[PDB]
């Protein structure tokens, strides 16, 4: 049925202090390979 | 407050600081996100774990950042001292932010703030002496419809009065953790006198789409 | 040739393209005041005294970042321009510390100089200054970090012409602090020429503090003999002493620098 | 059409706004989000920066530059350098929220807004900034995009087009500067966050020498909408060059304090008196309302009776829109207390950078700190008018503006009153 009264976004209630990162961790597969400048860095 | 370093026994960069492998693990997921050649671009992540792991950023942190993306230390000083969620003193477990800008002073945060005052037997800047709570008065959180509101450490504690605090910091006290949220009747930012607006079903796929398309 | 044509006070003069206004106003023979502006460093634009207008354009331009468009006629002494010079140079001038006596930049001061030239001649700051705790970055370069006007020629040089990396500027707004943020001691081959760039006396000769004084000194230019290199100086006399050796530019030899040993 | 405002619940983009519905993939997709998004994709570039060039959509992060012009700058040929979008998600204003809410309960929908605005600009990634206070908003943006990534959505043939986009996020570390586009492309590239000079332009030399836009979270998230229900349907709301919805965030002194989307054009009292209960005491009570977040210059009781709530009638008002983050100050405020606050925000929140701002922020500071006391003379005012002319157009990004915008309205609707603060200082302390 149809429900506009709840709060749907409860899920943050159990986010712990590396939640960000190891969903970083797992999207690392799901993504292109990076441009690279054909340097190390700029000090190379 | 200071934005020199001096060497302390607690605070050298002798200080023991290595990351966890599983912190080796997420830190080469975030520069895996950054172009080959500007590996320097993972220095805040990277120093945000840092922190996340350790709870204040030592100089021994910021010489491993350093050290593990080839960026000079200065560099990672830099950023560690421009930006103001980088603790470069040991904050208490419990890193309060009070929000006292002008839409939340508008909503009384002086109230909030005295409460955890006389609450804590502290005051802004200071640290309980058992560390669980540290107390500092920061900027617009972005909560400004949810004035007044805190911050501890993640999370918005929000639509406050100095009884909602007061019971924040004594379920904190427990060892529990309260519900980031507003605490009054609403939930996130509508009215609290029900819905003006979006009371509707919402339409769903293929509504109005144009022709061409 | 593609050279454009831009204006600088109505003057026509053809500049290559890439030339900011402060290049396009030194060919005609105007000098802009600059603090953070450079010509061997880079460009900074962070100290907002080369404000010039652009005529038709309602907001005044950075003349050591901006390149000139072709057919700007740039007002070097406008009327907002020269409003914008004696602002920035009230605002550089509002924490800067009462220190011109016991300064041994006095004399030779690009801030004193061209707070004369182009700032106003008295203050509307009734406010207390701030200070700024002093740094030990050897026993070269004395360091009063009050004197300070955050230019950044220091991080420019150090990170690109001595290469070191380990100057910086930490904090932020008016608590922004240039320095090593540790205890470091900044001893590079070319350390003594932050000395020459920074433009106020944030940063003088340790071994020169306090003996002499610009207008009295005796300009006799002469060569360097500590190496091969063969770095022409100006070695600075008074009364039969030699007081210091500043550098002469040479485009060939040592552009404007020279090393720790020949100062 | 003369009379604006009253948006429908069949016209609002932004539905699942109070978190009253699901944010995750198949909530988002159950009211309209990633639908047809392949054929989008397929259409070109130049067919979305024509729907969004005929939508009006000016840019909803303050400044109101036109979104299809700006996004054009990037129509141009690659030459070896990758291109890139970054969404500006920082929203430190004081007052506004709503980039929150969109980033909270409608990820999807900037996803999508990722994706579409990443092809019409040849992008080939989305660097979402964060900001960083905003961790659990983070973490389910996060969450949002694995589901987009497991979807095939976006990634590696992004909703089945062919055109490859990730889009990552990056966190920000506490620093309201870094929501400025060249100061956040700096804190992106693991700097400081200082503002670049300007030109060079995002578009020439952006996110790590890149081409780059930089665009807000609301003109991201709209633009699937704009591209799915038209140009011409987004075009029809508000008056002409002010096309469109709007967020708004009335927050301080009202009944109600909400985030509402509404009609471009609405009258700031049909706002307040409909979506916010009202000012606190009745609109009687009303003494001044900061229109669009801290940055605008505030306007006086006399001017909220009638002004629109769009860019150029709030220009009219010689204030800005700004964020439409709507602040409302009743009769019981010490304004002279609010505005100062403002100002110590803005010494707070300001990267030393430049002189003006470094050295008259602090300045305009002081004297406001002086003119709460009334610690003052009346010459004062006229010298910190001076100050704040002074900061404004002469610095490097426009904090020196939004710095010296409030000082500039507060004198200009309230000198009587910083005069009878002075004098009452005056007589009581000599
Ligand atoms: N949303 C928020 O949280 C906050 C928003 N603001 C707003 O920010 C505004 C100031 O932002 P700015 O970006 O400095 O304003 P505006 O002068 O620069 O320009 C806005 C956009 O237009 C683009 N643009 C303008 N002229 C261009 C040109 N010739 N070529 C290429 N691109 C061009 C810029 O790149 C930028 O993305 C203020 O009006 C204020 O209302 C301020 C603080 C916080
Ligand atoms: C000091 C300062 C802070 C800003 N902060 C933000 C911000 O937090 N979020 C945002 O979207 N825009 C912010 N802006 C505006 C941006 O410069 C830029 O105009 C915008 O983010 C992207 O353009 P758009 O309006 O077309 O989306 C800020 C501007 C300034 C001067
Ligand atoms: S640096 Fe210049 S203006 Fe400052 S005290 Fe020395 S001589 Fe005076
Ligand atoms: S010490 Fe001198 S050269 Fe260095 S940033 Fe300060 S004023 Fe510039
Ligand atoms: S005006 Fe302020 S915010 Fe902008 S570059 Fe300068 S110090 Fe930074
Ligand atoms: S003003 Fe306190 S959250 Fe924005
Ligand atoms: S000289 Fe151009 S800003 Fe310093
Ligand atoms: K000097």
């Amino acid at each position: 049925p149809f429900d506009n009264t709840t709060y749907k976004n409860l899920q943050h209630h159990d986010y712990s202090t590396y939640t960000f990162l190891d969903l970083n961790l797992d999207l690392s597969k799901f993504r292109m390979p990076q441009p690279s400048s054909g340097r190390e860095s700029p000090r190379h | 407050a200071l934005f020199v370093h001096r060497d302390t026994p607690k605070n050298n960069p002798e200080t023991p600081f290595d990351f966890t492998p599983e912190n080796y693990k997420r830190i080469e997921a975030i520069v895996k996100n950054y172009p080959e050649g500007h590996k320097a671009a993972a220095v805040l992540p990277v120093l945000d774990l840092a922190q996340r792991q350790n709870g204040w950023l030592p100089i021994s942190a910021m010489n491993k950042v350093a050290e593990i993306l080839q960026v000079p230390p200065m560099r990672v000083y830099e950023v560690a001292t421009f930006y103001t969620m980088y603790n470069r003193k040991p904050v208490g477990k419990y890193h309060i932010q009070v929000c006292t800008t002008t839409p939340c002073m508008l909503r009384n945060s002086d109230s909030i703030l005295e409460a955890i005052q006389k609450k804590l037997g502290i005051k802004v800047g200071e640290t309980t002496p058992d560390k669980l709570f540290t107390l500092i008065e920061v900027e617009c959180l972005g909560a400004c419809v949810n004035a007044p509101m805190v911050q501890i450490n993640d999370n918005y504690y929000e639509d406050l009065t100095p009884k909602d605090i007061e019971e924040i910091i004594d379920e904190l006290k427990a060892g529990k953790i309260p519900k980031p949220g507003p605490r009054s009747g609403r939930f996130s930012c509508e009215p609290a006198g029900g819905l003006t607006s979006l009371t509707e079903p919402p339409k769903g796929p293929g509504f109005g789409v144009q022709a061409g398309l | 040739s593609n050279l454009i044509e831009v204006f600088v006070d109505g003057q026509s003069v053809m500049v290559e393209p890439g030339t900011t206004v402060l290049q396009a106003c030194e060919k005609v023979g105007m000098q802009i005041p600059r603090f953070c502006y450079h010509e061997r460093l880079s460009v900074a634009g962070n100290c907002r005294m080369c404000l010039v207008e652009i005529e038709k354009a309602p907001k005044v331009v950075a003349a050591c970042a901006m390149p000139v468009m072709k057919g700007w006629n740039i007002l070097t002494n406008s009327e907002k321009t020269k409003k914008a010079r004696e602002g920035v140079m009230e605002f550089l001038l509002a924490n800067h510390p009462l220190d011109c006596p016991i300064c041994d930049q006095g004399g030779e001061c690009d801030l004193q100089d061209q707070s004369m030239m182009f700032g106003s001649d008295r203050s509307r700051f009734l406010e207390g200054k701030r200070a700024v705790e002093d740094k030990n970055i050897g026993p070269l370069v004395k360091t009063i970090m009050t004197r300070c006007i955050q230019c950044t020629r220091c991080i420019r040089f150090a990170s690109e012409i001595a290469g070191v990396d380990d100057l910086g500027t930490t904090g932020r707004g008016n608590d922004m602090q240039v320095g090593t943020y540790i205890e470091k001691m900044f001893m590079s081959e070319l350390s003594g020429n932050i000395i020459d760039i920074c433009p106020v006396g944030a940063l003088t000769s340790k071994p020169y503090a306090f003996t002499a004084r610009p207008w009295e000194t005796r300009k006799t230019e002469s060569i360097d003999v500590m190496d091969a290199v063969g770095s022409n100086i100006v070695v600075s006399t008074r009364t039969g002493e030699v007081m210091r050796i500043l550098p002469r530019m040479h485009e060939d030899i040592n552009e404007e620098w020279i090393s720790d040993k020949t100062r | 059409k003369t009379s604006f405002g009253s948006l429908k619940d069949e016209d609002r983009i932004f539905t699942n706004l109070y978190g009253r519905h699901d944010w995750r993939l198949k909530g988002a997709q159950s009211r309209g989000d990633w639908y047809k998004t392949k054929e989008i994709l397929l259409k070109g570039p130049d067919w979305i920066l024509g729907e969004v060039k005929t939508s009006g959509l000016r840019g909803r992060g303050g400044a109101g530059f036109p979104t299809g012009l700006k996004w054009s700058f990037m129509n141009k040929p690659s030459d070896g350098r990758p291109k890139y979008l970054v969404v500006n998600a920082d929203e430190g204003e004081p007052g506004t929220c709503k980039d929150r809410e969109i980033i909270r309960h409608d990820p999807h929908k900037l996803v999508e807004g990722c994706l579409v605005g990443g092809r019409a600009m040849g992008a080939r990634a989305a660097y979402i900034y964060i900001r960083g206070e905003f961790y659990n908003e983070a973490s389910n943006l996060q969450v949002a995009i694995r589901e987009a990534y497991e979807a095939g959505l976006i990634g590696k043939n992004a909703c089945g087009s062919g055109y490859d986009f990730d889009v990552f996020v990056v966190r920000g570390a506490g620093a309201y500067i870094c929501g400025e586009e060249t100061a956040l492309i700096e804190s992106i590239e693991g700097k400081q966050g200082k503002p670049r000079l300007k030109p060079p332009f995002p578009a020439d030399v952006g996110v790590f020498g890149c081409p780059t836009t930089v665009a807000n979270v609301e003109t991201v998230a709209v633009s699937p909408t704009i591209c799915r229900r038209g140009g011409a349907w987004f075009a029809s709301f508000g008056r002409e060059r002010n096309s469109g919805t709007k967020l708004f965030n009335i927050s301080g002194h009202v009944n109600n304090p909400c985030t509402v989307e509404e009609e471009m054009s609405v009258p700031l009292k049909e706002l307040i008196e409909k979506h916010a209960g009202g000012v606190t005491g009745g609109w009687d009570n009303l003494l001044a309302v900061i229109p669009g977040g801290s940055s605008t210059p505030l306007i006086p009781k006399s001017v909220c009776e009638t002004v629109l709530m769009d860019f150029d009638a709030l220009i009219q008002a010689q204030t800005g829109l700004g964020t439409a983050a709507v602040i409302v100050m009743d009769r019981s405020t010490d304004i002279v207390k609010a505005i100062a606050r403002l100002i110590e925000f803005y010494k707070h929140e300001s990267c030393g950078q430049c002189t003006p701002c470094r050295e008259g922020v602090d300045w305009m500071n002081k004297v406001m700190a002086r003119f709460v006391r009334g610690d003052a003379r009346p010459a004062e005012i006229d010298s910190l008018w001076e100050i704040s002319k002074q900061i404004e157009g002469h610095t490097i990004c426009a904090l020196g503006d939004g710095a010296a915008w409030p000082v500039q309205g507060l004198i200009r609707h309230f000198r009587p009153e910083l005069e009878e603060r002075m004098q009452r200082f005056a007589q009581q302390h000599q």
